[PDB]
RNA sequence: CGAAAGGGUCCUGUAAGCAGUAGAGUAGCCUUGUUGUUACGAUCUGCUGAGGGUAAGCCCUCCUUCGCCUAGAUUUC
RNA sequence: GAAGCAGAAUUCGGUAAGCGUUGGAUUGUUCACCCACUAAUAGGGAACGUGAGCUGGGUUUAGACCGUCGUGAGACAGGUUAGUUUUACCCUACUGAUGAACUCGUCGCAAUGGUAAUUCAGCUUAGUACGAGAGGAACCGCUGAUUCAGAUAAUUGGUUUUU
RNA sequence: GGUAAACGGCGGGAGUAACUAUGACUCUCUGUAGCCAAAUGGAUUAACGAGAUUCCCACUGUCCCUAUCUACUAUCUAGCGAAACCACAGCCAAGGGAACGGGCUUGGCAAAAUCAGCGGGGAAAGA
RNA sequence: AGGGAAGUCGGCAAAAUAGAUCCGUAACUUCGGGAAAAGGAUUGGCUCUAAGGGUUGGGCACGUGCGUGCGGUUAACAACCAACUUAGAACUGGUACGGACAGGGGGAAUCUGACUGUCUAAUUAAAACAUAGCAUUGCG
RNA sequence: GGAGACGACGGCGGGGGCCCCGGGCAGAGUUCUCUUUUCUUCUUAACGGUCUAUCACCCUGGAAACAGUUUGUCUGGAGAU
RNA sequence: GAAGCCAGAGGAAACUCUGGUGGAGGCUCGCAGCGGUUCUGACGUGCAAAUCGAUCGUCAAAUCUGAGCAUGGGGGCGAAA
């Protein structure tokens, strides 16, 4: 169940992507600064339960704990597992490469 | 913001909702609902 | 000129079928486990940028086929 | 054109209607005023010297409350709520489209009718003229943009019965 | 004579000399959350509603600013086939005292027969 | 597309929500409600696991398949039969998993009639009417 | 004196019919591959006989350590089990 | 998810709490039916002298409905328009 169908594509209701959260997992630093793009006292929970496998913000520990036993939490872990799609592997796939010297 | 997640006046993604919070406090200082006065000046 | 076909150009996204020491696990037969084995089993991999569509207002084709043709009727200082 | 009009910004006046003259807020209300953008947000007529395009207020058939008046039916100083008109195929006008007569056709002329562009900004002039200072132009030259108009589909978006 | 004291009238309180109704004639009137009541001190009444109103979040082709697609029409053909309405008719301009012209005066002008639309008049509202 | 009520008298119309499981749910209140308030987490396929049932059936001693006199409650065991729910786990596709269909938008308030109900068939569904409750009058 | 002869609603139990599942004979369809497959018939009236079927009623007996018992707490010294 | 009922935990008892059970209501979502709120709806010499679509109210009762019968114009009937 998806809120509002239709206009899923559009810009202003674009999520997170996976590279960006592999970099947030690599990197505490980078997921500080997208953390400091929002506003804790408008985040559900005021921003303490945070998974940053799925980018996503919970109103209390427990409903963090029920989303980690859910299958959208469980194909964002796979997806990670498999490694998300990179501008490095789009250029290994067609075999250029980058020559600094 | 105390007064909105106690109330339940959340909008989505349970953020407070502290325009209609201000409103509902507002409406009860004018009606009577809240205790204060202008104390007389003393002689 | 027409109808097919072939080639190109685009659109989708990898056909049917077969196979596989890929497959969570379950049940049998015996060497009672040593891919033990056989059976099933979403899915995965290979054959396979494959299959399908392509002018209906896409392109090319004397030199890829088959067919059509010097009419009929009406009228005019 | 005139003004202590230095410059810049203006003020008053003249010819001029070619070309523009905008979003928006507010219905406890004579809806008129506020805010902004802008070159500017000028004023009128063609209705209102009664009057069938669409749709809100003056506004008002029948239902109903509340107030005022009345013995009452009811009326009103009033306030509120809900409430049926429903063409076009005719003629003219207008927009387009054919066409008889002159053999058919090709290439032309042009009477007459219509007519179209608009405003701002930036670079240079130039930190120059002018100026005590603060500030601060313009002509020629160059490049964009606003509004309007006429086309077009290489590209990018939208549209999918290519079912 | 007594009132449902209903309608209605009705600023109070003292007095007197009247002595009963009507009196009449003077005087003068301005706790930052308490106390008291059988927890509460309420109508600022819950629930309910195709009742009337204002606002917020979400939402979006309501616009900005329009574009595109499908079906059925409209369109063309075969067959079939009405009605409303109709003094006569239908291009305008100025004038036509009675604030009205389509017909008159003076001008502009003005060329067969037709089709799709259109909603300015003219017609069209059981007007 | 981008913006998101800038439209309009007025969010009219449309869009958004919607099934089910689980977490959670305020003021007010006639204590019954409000309430599905609000606000959140999930849902496919496959391969398994677990739980929830039914029927039948006891050893001796005499008379002879029944009568006594006993003896025992581990049948807590065997045999056979049967159905639909519920919970848990791994694996797997994904732009979608109540995949069509079906299917509350929600909230803060004000006025108003208590509520359910009823009427102007063919312009008005309502603060109108009725209602339970309350009060008065007449009659032995 | 009984029958005729009697409200609405709720769940529970019995029976018929329908629906569903398995086997068998016969027939039909499918059959590149698969499918001991998918589908169709397989019935039994009124009227009678016989044997049985909740409630209730009868006999024995006398119940506290109360018992029996429905999904739903009713029954019993006015005699239960 | 109202009374009634069972169990457990307390309480001297009355009662209190917890988990079940039960199935009340001019209760509620909603299919048929009944009704008729809204829409610049369709239709406007119509399919129709009141019809069509979507939407909406109600849906176990003051619900819907047939036949028989009764009330007749100075009248009747009227949850009253
Ligand atoms: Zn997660």
């Amino acid at each position: 169940g998806v809120f509002a169908k239709r206009t899923m594509t559009k810009t202003r209701r674009r999520l997170r992507d996976l590279d960006q959260i592999e970099r947030d997992l690599r990197s505490p630093r980078h997921l500080q600064q997208y953390k400091e793009t929002k506003a804790a006292e408008d985040l559900p929970g005021l921003g303490l339960y945070y998974c940053i496998e799925c980018a996503k913000w919970f109103e209390s520990e427990t409903s963090l704990v029920g989303h980690r036993k859910g299958k959208p939490h469980k194909r964002r872990l796979k997806q990670l597992k498999e490694g998300a799609y990179t501008h490095e592997e789009a250029m290994a796939a067609i075999g250029y490469r980058i020559d600094n010297g | 913001e105390m007064l909105a997640r106690k109330s339940g006046r959340l909008l989505k993604g349970g953020e407070p909702d502290v325009d209609g919070v201000a409103k509902q406090v507002l409406n009860d200082f004018m009606r009577g609902k809240i205790p204060w006065f202008t104390p007389a000046p003393e002689p």
